[PDB]
RNA sequence: ACCUCGGGUGGGCACUCUAAGGAGACUGCCGGUGACAAACCGGAGGAAGGUGUCAAGUCAUCAUGGCCCUUACGGCCAGGGCUACACACGUGCUACAAUGGUCGGUACAAAGGGUUGCCAAGCCGCGAGGUGGAGCUAAUCCCAUAAAACCGAUCGUAGUCCGGAUCGCAGUCUGCAACUCGACUGCGUGAAGUCGGAAUCGCUAGUAAUCGUGAAUCAGAAUGUCACGGU
């Protein structure tokens, strides 16, 4: 495949493309302080407005390899990484203990 | 085939001053709490004799009389019918089968008082005229047509 | 959830041949490009049908109707 | 002086005996032992070193060791009786390989391993 | 009538009311600040103190008042060619359950 | 003074250049304050072929240690926070 | 000393607060067996002493063929048609109505990741801790509340006053996307749980065995193998 790994990777710069009404629609709604007649003023937001602006569609991989599996918050890559990096010392700190 | 295993029974019971009965709680540990076996454990045999007039060591020593056997169940092949072990045997394995087997019908009285449908049953062994004691009969006149088998084919 | 949090429904670019149609008559059925693009609460008795790709199906509104989505007129999964 | 320290562990402690002599007073964690327990057996299970070493009269005992369970330093309490004093004198030495209540039993919940159910547990097999 | 169906003794006067299904949480404080005693059975104290507590029978919905719209919003589920009357027609569960075979107690026979 | 470091190895080859260097100017810092082995299991997957049976051990340590000047006008720490690194060890200061 | 006897705090380096790394556990020794020999039986001290295999899942997460789509699976805004209950079951927590049928209470869990995060005592509460915010780089804390105990009530042993499967309608929280369907279990209702027998999962020592997970590429419903089952 060569027309899926570069079209979903370009949503770094696309949903947050905006990036700056993306904050200041989305943190009074969170307030009770919007009057009775207010209740619309705040929904011209963010979607015909060309919807790239949520983000619901959008997963988190390996980078040489591309596995969605396997993958943690303490690094960028996944489950076929560990096995074949600290031993190269790749990872720091990974130390066997009990 | 060697026996590797140490026999190392712990007996020191805190104030019940007995000498087979202290480390028992095992059955009556029902895998769950020891706050709730503190009525049970020594409280039911602080139960046993409040509608009787002796100790409760009295009646307890006395249970291997008559609801612990003579013979074993235990089954063994020569070329044919196969053969069971009549025997006269050591205090293990009699006695073995007059104390866990007397607390093990406890379920068909369902009575108030759990502390009591467990040590309901022991003071009924001064005559010995309790639930244990049927079973102990049927072992000496169902040994008759094997008592000869001990040498001879055994 | 999916409490009356959100109240109304007010819908910018969902809306712009439904609001302004209330003038024009109803000769044509409001053809919808989701399964999940939802319309007005005092508009009630259009037509809108399930969207997914090959026929489309009866749908019959009536004025009783508050809760949930569009997923009963054609099934989610339609006995084929 | 008397003033010493021993020390009874269950479940990884590091207890504090605030040692003295006296006459047979025991007391636990800040407590008495018939002030944090009772509703229970394990109070005197300790009595059977303390009248087989005749120090019923003779020494005051305050074992704080605290952690575990309901249990479970209770089953500490076997522990720390006889600790603080046979760093005192050697009358008691030999004439407590009868009991045997000083060993850390190492066999509880070691480290654990998957593919099983717990440490050594064994799962449902066909 | 008395509660609705004649009754059996021999047990609670709040679980009388906490009879299969809306109650004790919110008649916390009902039994409890009428001076309508729990410790006591609906006879053999005054038969006097039941009268405010057959009341809330016939107020809300009855045994009888239960069966009468039993089926007016099931009507309204099966002719309309929906889909809470397309796992009624079938006999699954609607709600989204665990879904298709091997359920426990929500299908039946 | 708080450090940012790796492990035993390189916080106890990294605080002896610091408390003996600092003793030297004629000022007084405290010793070593300990921290023990940070326990975290970690569990991942080995096997080619996905099985359940098969998961494993690792861990990775976090170590820094609590000390403290107590006539703060040292170089010790700002000077020689250039040299009290290796490879990685990245040196935060405290002026404690 | 003090304290609200929760220790504001000096002092806690000795009558310590979870240790980085460490002499670490024995063929060590005497004696009866055996060819004296491997071992095997017994005693030390001391509240510690003997442990290279089974023509079968992937020309497909790196690889690699005989034919192919070749105005095309180079076009994509895709005009919806994958569960008639008509069964066996890989069956594998939960009870046998009596320790008896419905809660807001006990000596009581409580720290880390924490510069697009975790989301107080809540004013809201029967039970919803959206505006609040003690903690914003956590010997801090947000889920912060809790442990199967006393004698727990009326009444003392039930296919039922454990019983609710389509008829929660409908209630100021992501926020432009809840028009006949969701947590919020408040118990007015609509059941099938009675010694496991035909025969077989399978338990010789820390074991057969019923108290829970906190944290992202920086947005918190990842259940048979759950950080501690105190038996």
């Amino acid at each position: 495949k060569e027309s899926m790994k570069n079209r979903e990777l370009k949503r770094q710069l696309t949903v947050a493309k905006y990036a700056k009404k993306r904050a200041e629609l989305k943190a009074i709604i969170a307030n009770p302080n919007s009057s009775a007649e207010e209740r619309w003023n705040a929904q011209v937001a963010l979607q015909k407005q060309p919807r790239d602006a949520s983000a619901s569609r959008l997963r988190n991989r390996c980078r040489l390899t591309g596995r969605p599996h396997g993958f943690y918050r303490k690094f960028g890559l996944s489950r076929n990484k560990l096995r074949e990096a600290a031993m190269r010392g790749d990872v720091p700190g990974l130390v066997k203990a009990s | 085939r060697r026996r590797v295993a140490a026999k190392r029974e712990v007996l020191a019971d805190p104030k019940y001053g007995s000498q087979i009965l202290a480390k028992f709680m095992n059955h009556v540990m029902e895998s769950g709490k020891k706050a709730v076996a503190e009525r049970i454990v020594y409280g039911a045999l602080d139960k046993v004799k409040e509608r009787g007039k002796a100790d409760p060591l009295e009646t307890f020593e006395k249970a291997l009389d008559a609801i612990a056997p003579l013979v074993e169940v235990k089954s063994r092949r020569v070329g044919g019918a196969t053969y069971q072990v009549p025997v006269e045997v050591r205090p293990s394995r009699r006695n073995a089968l007059a104390m866990r087997w007397l607390v093990d019908f406890a379920r068909k009285r369902g009575e108030k008082s759990m502390a009591l449908r467990l040590a309901g049953e022991l003071l009924d062994a001064a005559e010995g005229k309790g639930a244990a004691v049927k079973k102990r009969e049927d072992v000496h006149r169902m040994a008759e047509a094997n008592k000869a088998f001990s040498h001879y084919r055994f | 959830p999916r409490s009356l949090k959100k109240g109304p429904f007010i819908d910018l670019h969902l809306l712009k041949k439904v609001e302004v149609a209330v003038e024009k008559n109803d000769r044509k059925p409001i053809k919808t490009w989701s399964r999940r693009s939802m319309i007005l609460p005092h508009m009630v008795g259009l037509t809108i049908a399930v969207h997914n790709g090959r026929q489309h199906v009866p749908v019959l509104v009536n004025e009783d109707m508050v809760g949930h989505k569009l997923g009963e007129f054609a099934a989610t999964r339609t006995y084929r | 002086a008397t003033q010493n320290y021993g020390t009874g562990r269950r479940k990884t402690a590091t207890a504090r005996v605030f040692l003295r002599p006296g006459t047979g007073k025991i007391s636990i964690n800040n407590r008495g032992l018939d002030q944090f327990f009772g509703r229970e057996t394990a109070r005197m299970v300790v009595r059977q070193p303390l009248e087989l070493t005749e120090t019923v009269e003779k020494f005051d005992i305050f074992v704080t060791v605290v952690g575990g369970g309901v249990s479970g330093q209770a089953g500490a309490i076997r522990h720390g009786i006889t600790r603080a004093l046979i760093e005192y004198d050697e009358t008691l030495r030999s004439s407590l390989r009868k009991a045997g209540y000083v060993t850390r039993d190492a066999r509880e919940v070691e480290r654990k391993k998957v593919g099983l159910r717990k440490a050594r547990k064994r799962p449902q097999y066909s | 009538r008395i509660a609705g169906v004649n009754i059996p003794d021999n047990k609670h006067t709040v679980i009388s009311l906490t009879i299969y299904g809306v109650g004790r949480t919110t008649a916390q404080s009902i039994c409890a600040a009428t001076g309508v005693n729990p410790a006591a059975k609906i006879k053999d104290l005054s038969d006097e103190q039941i009268d405010q507590l057959r009341n809330e029978v016939a107020k809300i919905t009855t045994e009888g008042d239960l069966r009468r719209e039993i089926n007016m919003n099931i009507k309204r589920l099966m002719d309309l060619g929906c889909y809470r009357g397309l796992r009624h027609r079938r006999g699954l569960p609607v709600r989204g359950q665990r879904t298709k075979t091997n359920a426990r107690t929500r299908k039946g026979p | 003074i708080r450090l940012k470091a790796f492990d035993h190895r390189l916080i106890d080859q990294s605080t002896q250049e610091i408390v003996e260097t600092a003793k030297r100017t004629g000022a007084q810092v405290r010793g070593p304050i300990p921290l023990p082995t940070r326990k975290e299991r970690f569990t991942v997957l080995i096997s080619p072929h996905v099985n359940k049976d098969a998961r494993d051990q690792y861990e990775i340590r976090t170590h820094k240690r609590v000390l403290d000047i107590v006539q703060p006008t040292d170089k010790t720490v700002d000077a020689l926070m250039k040299l009290d690194l290796a490879a990685g060890v990245e040196v935060q200061i405290s002026l404690g």
